[PDB]
RNA sequence: AGAGUGUAGCUUAACACAAAGCACCCAACUUACACUUAGGAGAUUCAAUUGACGCUCUGA
């Protein structure tokens, strides 16, 4: 059950606004990061 | 500002003190060298020990009216 | 006391696509990226998106939404590779791309004496190899292709004795990141098999209890 | 310059959702706990079983058995993708 | 008192004592791996696992990774089956998931209530 | 096919004046845990001491 854990909320006061940018360099691989 | 010999000073200065290291003086009393270790801010917790407690009570006088509370805390001194 | 030498290993496939959201979870989805954007101090996008917009348009008056669009296009007609690989095929258990999203058992026909049912791959324990040893063993012999099974500790997941004379099989896990299948269509019928249909899969009441150790996730 | 996003308050129907959605939360994830639980009380029971009934049917194979796995060491796995590469 | 029945009732002293594996959890985001790392932690307590500490060491100089790691003790060989199957299905996004020991080259800072008894017994 | 049993996870808790007391779950403080605070889901298996729905163990 990847999808519960991976939709979280960082528990830090202050933070920049995080768009899910996707991941990939010649991987062939999808990762979407908060950047 | 602490009056003592400028030599004294030097030691101190031979350590290669990073921030987040733990420091450990063998022979802390009277003190200035220990309140140097102090004033660098390099240290994240402080070991100071002396045989004679006369020493020691100095040493306690001197980093309480010299060192705030805050930097004490737990521990950390 | 006679004994009928068995083992049997559980080929635990690991899902490659990340499981569904219910409904739930996408609805929360939104909300925490509300909760997430109403909490903050200054982002260096927000001085582009807004600042620099408002002192043009004070500039006008007397983009950062341009390589935001370029930005967008551009992955729109370079499509990434499919989420779903699952459907195309519908039928190809014998694919080890059949469902991705759940974990999945590699089961094969045997083809016994007196009884024909579909069960897990077995093991024929030897008194020289350990019991964890059958597991390897078989490996090679039944499947007859490239094998990078990673073994976990020795412990028996569980154990059947049926009596017709008896027979005794224990039960070992093992993680199959990869099966890629050199001879796709080798007399061996091997299948992969979802948790959903694994009790439609095999007809023995005794063995059905095979669900016990296997988590369906 | 510090100031982002100053106000954020709305009416009730933003209140509305941020209880009862919190509030499905608290039950799904007690459904996801229980199930949890069961497969906890399932594994450790067939492990349990099988180790008993291999005892009583060699006492030499189950002391082999309970050996601590050398491969264990390096052991370096991943799990669910979005996409294979 | 010694000679009375009811001797030692004030013993306390002897309830209590006066006298490994570590987990890698990298992401590259960092609203993630400290997520997981709770729930591992927590799956720990609740069957009962013994935790020193979940340190954190820099991120890389760049682009930008940051490592969480948990430790865990107390694992049977056997109980470990279990626990480990869970820990690699709840994986959430292509998180190394590493086993790490202590290899005897891997001290600590002690508090002055413990070091009192410990020269006690020193000398 | 027989042999036992039955309160949400546990507890004979239950005279009532009630279906209780620990466990459990998200939320904020926390690297975390934990404590505390603010919330949620819970049961006396179904029909008149008896009979049959769920579980367990022995029946190839």
């Amino acid at each position: 059950d990847s999808s519960r854990a991976s939709l979280t909320r960082v528990h830090r006061q202050a933070y920049a606004r995080l768009y899910p940018v996707l991941l990939v360099k010649q991987d062939g691989s999808t990762i979407h990061i908060r950047y | 500002y602490y009056l003592m010999d400028a030599a004294s000073l030097l030691p101190v200065l031979a350590l290669g003190l990073q921030p987040g290291d733990i420091v450990l003086d063998l022979c802390a009393a009277p003190g200035g060298k220990t309140l140097a270790l102090l004033q660098t801010g390099c240290c994240r917790n402080l070991a100071a020990n002396d045989l004679s407690p006369s020493r020691i009570a100095r040493l306690q006088k001197i980093l309480h009216s010299y060192v705030p509370e805050e930097i004490r805390d737990g521990n950390q001194v | 006391s006679p004994w009928r030498l068995l083992g049997a290993l559980c080929l635990q496939r690991p899902p490659v696509v990340s499981k569904p959201l219910t409904p739930l979870q996408e609805e929360m989805a939104s909300l925490l990226q509300q909760i997430e954007i109403e909490r903050s101090l200054y982002s260096d996008h927000e001085l582009r998106a807004l600042d620099e917009n408002q002192r043009l348009a004070k500039k006008k008056a007397d983009l950062a939404q341009d390589l935001e669009d370029m930005w967008e296009q551009k992955f729109l007609q370079f499509k990434l590779g499919a989420r779903i690989t699952e459907a195309d095929e519908k039928n190809d258990r014998t694919s080890l791309n059949r469902k991705l999203d759940r974990n999945l058992v590699l089961l094969v026909r045997e083809k016994f004496g007196d009884q024909d049912v579909w069960i897990l791959p077995q093991a024929e324990w030897q008194p020289g190899e350990t019991l964890r040893g059958t597991a390897e063993r078989t490996l090679a012999t039944l499947s007859e292709n490239n094998m990078e099974a990673k073994f976990l500790g020795n412990a028996p997941c569980g154990h059947y004795t049926f009596k017709f004379l008896g027979a005794k099989v224990f039960f070992f896990k093992a993680l199959l990141l990869t099966g890629d299948f050199s001879q796709a269509g080798n007399k061996g019928h091997h299948v992969w098999v979802t948790k959903d249909e694994l009790g439609d899969y095999l007809k023995p009441k005794y063995l059905a209890q095979v669900r016990r150790f296997v988590s369906d996730l | 310059k510090a100031r982002e996003r100053p106000q954020v308050e709305l009416t009730f129907e933003e209140t509305e959702r941020r209880a009862l959605l919190l509030k499905k939360w608290s039950l799904y994830k007690q459904q996801e706990r229980k199930m949890e639980r069961d497969t906890i009380r399932a594994m450790l029971e067939a492990q349990q079983e099988a180790l008993e009934e291999l005892q009583l049917e060699s006492p030499k194979l189950h002391a082999e058995a309970i050996k601590r796995d050398p491969n264990l060491f390096p052991f370096e796995k991943e799990g669910p993708h979005y996409t294979p590469p | 008192y010694k000679t009375k029945p009811t001797h030692g009732i004030g013993k306390y002293k002897h309830l209590i004592k006066a006298e490994v594996l570590n987990i890698h959890l990298t992401a590259y985001d960092m609203t993630l791996a400290e997520s997981y790392a709770q729930y591992v932690h927590n799956l720990c307590n609740s069957l009962s696992i013994k935790v020193e500490e979940s340190y954190a060491m820099p991120t890389k100089t760049i682009l930008t990774t940051h490592e969480r790691v948990v430790q865990i003790s107390g694992l049977s060989a056997t109980f470990a089956e279990i626990f480990l199957e869970i820990i690699q299905s709840s994986l959430p996004e292509g998180v190394r998931l590493s086993v790490k020991e202590h290899t005897e080259e891997d001290g600590r800072f002690k508090a002055r209530p413990e070091l009192e008894e410990l020269l006690a017994k020193l000398k």
